RNA sequence: AUGGUAGGAUAGUGGCCUACCAUGGUUUCAACGGGUAACGGGGAAUAAGGGUUCGAUUCCGGAGAGGGAGCCUGAGAAACGGCUACCACAUCCAAGGAAGGCAGCAGGCGCGCAAAUUACCCAAUCCUAAUUCAGGGAGGUAGUGACAAUAAAUAACGAUACAGGGCCCAUUCGGGUCUUGUAAUUGGAAUGAGUACAAUGUAAAUACCUUAACGAGGAACAAUUGGAGGGCAAGUCUGGUGCCAGCAGCCGCGGUAAUUCCAGCUCCAAUAGCGUAUAUUAAAGUUGUUGCAGUUAAAAAGCUCGUAGUUGAACUUUGGG
RNA sequence: UGACCCACUCGGCACCUUACGAGAAAUCAAAGUCUUUGGGUUCUGGGGGGAGUAUGGUCGCAAGGCUGAAACUUAAAGGA
RNA sequence: AGAAUUUGGACAAACUUGGUCAUUUAGAGGAACUAAAAGUCGUAACAAGGUUUCCGUAGGUGAACCUGCGGAAGGAUCAU
C-alpha cells in the first residue's frame, strides 16, 4: 500500500520558529563558549552534563 | 599555457576527529590566545611538523658532515629571528622540545595585549583588522603575523591612525557637527 | 624455512607467485574484466538521468513490518529496471509518474542496505531542483 | 609481416609503393584480441599523513563538420558558411528541371530527469585588410537566471503596570537602588526594501554609488524549510484513530489513556535558504605500500619438484696526524 | 664387546608447567617477538544466501573434476 | 591556344552478396530459484534428539533421508 504515504509529518504540531537576541558568530563564538565550558567552575557534583535535562 | 604557480595548503587536519580528550586543549587555547577558527591550531599545527623532521632527518646524518650544520646554522638562525627558541639553547636537538604553544606568544595577534595597548586580548584584534597599528611607519591588517624579534621594539599606532594623529575619527565628525 | 623461495635469484618466481595470488583478493576481482564497465546500472559512474514508471510498495527483511516507498525506472543509457528508495516523509508525491529524476548510490557499493531487500539505489533530484527543497519547501516543481 | 639492394613516389626520410631477394619482427616483465556510458593534459572535488574518484566544459594539443571519398585554388586546405560525385536526409517547382548541410549565433522542433532572449553596439579586447577612416553574433553588453559563490536587512533604545534576581535594615512589615526580567496601555527617536526630481554611469540605457522628495506601529514592509523514542539537539503536552489509515534511511511505532501516524498549541535545527533523490568521497586499517584477516568467525592449496617472478652469509683504507 | 646405569650432547616424535607475552575468547613455546605497527616469499577471504549452480573454455570413456558468473533477494548468518 | 569527348590506367566512392563476431531480443515447452500469517504429508538435525552427527564417493528412496566402504571428531572418551 502507498495509502499511507506521509501520514505523520500530516498530522504535526504545526509549531512555530520563536524569536532572539542572536548567537555571535566568528572570533566570537569563542569568547563566549570558553566562559560556559569553565571560568566561573560552572558546576561540582563529580563532573558536566553539557545540557540537562530538567530533573 | 605559462609556467602553472605553485601551490600547498597549509593545513594539515586531524587523525581521528571527534574527544571530552583534545577538544575541551583547543577551545583550552583559542580563548586564552584571541584566534578564531580551527583551521588556525591547525596551520601552526602543520609547520612545527614540518620543522620537526628537518631535524629528525639530520641528528640520522654523521654529525659534522657539511649538510647537517650548513641547515642547522641556517635552519636554526631561522627561529632564533622569530623569539621562537631563545639564545642561551639552539645546539640543534632540543629545535623538536617546542610545542604548538610557544609560537602563539610570537603572533602579534596577542604580541600586542603584552605593549599593552589593548584592554583584553579581543581589543588586541578589532585593533588589528581595523588598519589601527604598525611596524616602521608601516600598517600590518592580519592577526597572524609572526614577530620578528628584532623588529617587537617597533611595534605601534600610526599617523594615518585615530589613536596617534591623523584625525578623530568618524563618530567623535558628528559629536561636533551637533553640539 | 617458511613458504616462499627467499635467495637472490629469486627474482621471477615473486612477481608471479603476487600477482597471482592476487586474483581471489576480491577488489583487484572488480578491477581486471572492470566488471564497474560491462555489470551494474552505471558502468563506470557516479551519478543518473533516469525517467520514472509504478510507485511500487516493498514491505520489511525481518527483525522488523514497514510498508517502504520505492520507485521503477529508464536509465538515460542501458535503458535497465532497477528499483530505487525515496527518503523523509510522504517525499512520495513530489515524484508524479514519468517525470524526470535523478539517481545515485546508497554509499555501500554493488551492495544492498539496512532493511530493505534486491535493493541498491536513492532519489537525490526531481525535474532536478534537490527534493531535500521539495521537502524542507525552499522551491517547488513546474 | 622484417630487413637487404635499386628505382619510383614526396617538399622530403622510410616497404610509402613496387621490382627481385633473405625469413625474419612481437609475446606471462601481458603482445594481439574484447570492453570503455575515453577526446588528452593543465588541473577539480576530498582535504593528517599514504590516498581514492572526476576532469564533455573558460588556456595548450588533436579530431570533425550528415556520412564516405577524390581534387580546384593557393605559401598555407583533403577545407565543408569550397566544389564534384556516391549514399543517407530533406527543400522548391508551370514536373522541363533547379537548389541545399546550426555540433557559428540566435532561436524552434525533437529527445528526454536535465539547461536561457529570433533582443542592443565596434564604445573597450583584438584580427582583416589595398589599409588611421570600413567590417567583424570574434567579441563585448544587457534580457532570462536561486549553478555556484561573496556579503548581510526582517527591528532598536526608553520609560511604565506589575513579577522579581541582589541588598542597606529585618523588634514581623517589607520596602528598596544595583539590577535582569514577564509586558496585550507604552511614547519620543533611526532607516532602506521600495517608489523617485537631478546629476552621475552608459556607445546607448538598466543597475550600482550619490542623493530632493517621499517611505515602520503588529491586521505590518508579516521569514521559511525540516524534526521534536532512539541514533541526535528538543514535548511521557492536548485533541482525533483503533495492527486500520498512515509514518519509519535502520532499530521500530499503531490491536481505546499513541513521548513516532492526522492535526492544534508548544518547543529544537539550519536559516534567504532548507530538504529529497542519485553518483562519489572521507568515515574505510570493511582493499590494506604506510595498515587488515586466514586454529574454529569467510579464508593455508592434497603434498612435493620446478622455468620465469622475488629475495639472497660475509670480506677488498680503517685509523691516526 | 653386548645388554644395562648414569653423565653429556646433536636430530627427532610428542608431554608437562608457567605466563614475562598474545588473543574475542576456549587456549597457544608458538596462534610469542604487531598500533613501540616492516627478517625472506607462494597461495587465499572480504556481509548472509542465490550457488560451486547457469554458462562458456577445458581434462575424462563415463562417473566427474578444475575454471567460475549475474539477476534477484536479505538485516543479519555466525564465533567463543 | 585548345572544348566536347576519349585510351588505358591508379585512385576509390558506392551498392549486392555472402560470412561472421559482438551486443540486443522473441518464443509451444521445460527446469530451478527466492518472497508469503496462519495449506499439506512427515520428524531428518539440536539432548545419547531416541540408529550419535559430518565428509568424499556409489547406488537406492512419496520427502526429509536410508545403506555399503574408508575417513574425521566439530563426540557421548585427552584414562590400565
Amino acid at each position: 500500500s502507498l495509502a499511507r504515504a506521509g501520514k505523520v509529518k500530516s498530522q504535526t504540531p504545526k509549531v512555530e520558529k520563536t524569536e532572539k537576541p542572536k548567537k555571535p558568530k566568528g572570533r566570537a563564538y569563542k569568547r563566549l563558549l570558553y566562559t560556559r565550558r569553565f571560568v566561573n567552575v560552572t558546576l561540582v557534583n563529580g563532573k558536566r552534563r553539557m545540557n540537562p535535562g530538567p530533573s | 599555457p605559462r609556467a602553472p604557480r605553485t601551490y600547498s595548503k597549509t593545513y594539515s587536519t586531524p587523525k581521528r576527529p571527534y574527544e571530552s580528550s583534545r577538544l575541551d586543549a583547543e577551545l583550552k587555547l583559542a580563548g586564552e590566545f584571541g584566534l578564531k577558527n580551527k583551521k588556525e591550531i591547525y596551520r601552526i599545527s602543520f609547520q612545527l611538523s614540518k620543522i620537526r623532521r628537518a631535524a629528525r632527518d639530520l641528528l640520522t646524518r654523521d654529525e659534522k658532515d657539511p649538510k647537517r650544520l650548513f641547515e642547522g646554522n641556517a635552519l636554526i638562525r631561522r627561529l632564533v629571528r622569530v623569539g621562537v627558541l631563545s639564545e642561551d639553547k639552539k645546539k640543534l636537538d632540543y629545535v623538536l622540545a617546542l610545542k604548538v604553544e610557544d609560537f602563539l606568544e610570537r603572533r602579534l595577534q596577542t604580541q600586542v595585549y603584552k605593549l599593552g595597548l589593548a584592554a583584553s586580548v579581543h581589543h588586541a584584534r578589532v585593533l588589528i583588522t581595523q588598519r589601527h597599528i604598525a611596524v616602521g611607519k608601516q600598517i600590518v591588517n592580519i592577526p597572524s603575523f609572526m614577530v620578528r624579534l628584532d623588529s617587537e621594539k617597533h611595534i605601534d599606532f600610526a599617523p594615518t591612525s585615530p589613536f596617534g594623529g591623523a584625525r578623530p575619527g568618524r563618530v567623535a565628525r558628528r559629536n561636533a557637527a551637533r553640539k | 624455512g617458511k613458504g616462499k623461495p627467499r635467495g637472490l635469484n629469486s627474482a621471477r618466481k615473486l612477481r608471479v607467485h603476487r600477482r597471482n595470488n592476487r586474483w581471489a583478493e576480491n577488489n583487484y576481482k572488480k578491477r581486471l574484466l572492470g566488471t564497474a564497465f560491462k555489470s551494474s546500472p552505471f558502468g563506470g559512474s557516479s551519478h543518473a538521468k533516469g525517467i520514472v514508471l509504478e510507485k511500487l510498495g516493498i514491505e520489511s527483511k525481518q527483525p522488523n513490518s514497514a510498508i517502504r516507498k520505492c520507485v521503477r525506472v529508464q536509465l538515460i543509457k542501458n535503458g535497465k529496471k532497477v528499483t530505487a528508495f525515496v527518503p523523509n516523509a510522504g517525499c512520495l508525491n513530489f515524484v508524479d509518474e514519468n517525470d524526470e529524476v535523478l539517481l545515485a548510490g546508497f554509499g555501500r557499493k554493488g551492495k544492498a542496505k539496512g532493511d530493505i531487500p534486491g535493493v541498491r539505489f536513492k532519489v537525490v533530484k526531481v525535474s532536478g531542483v534537490s527534493l531535500l527543497a521539495l521537502w524542507k519547501e525552499k522551491k517547488e516543481k513546474p
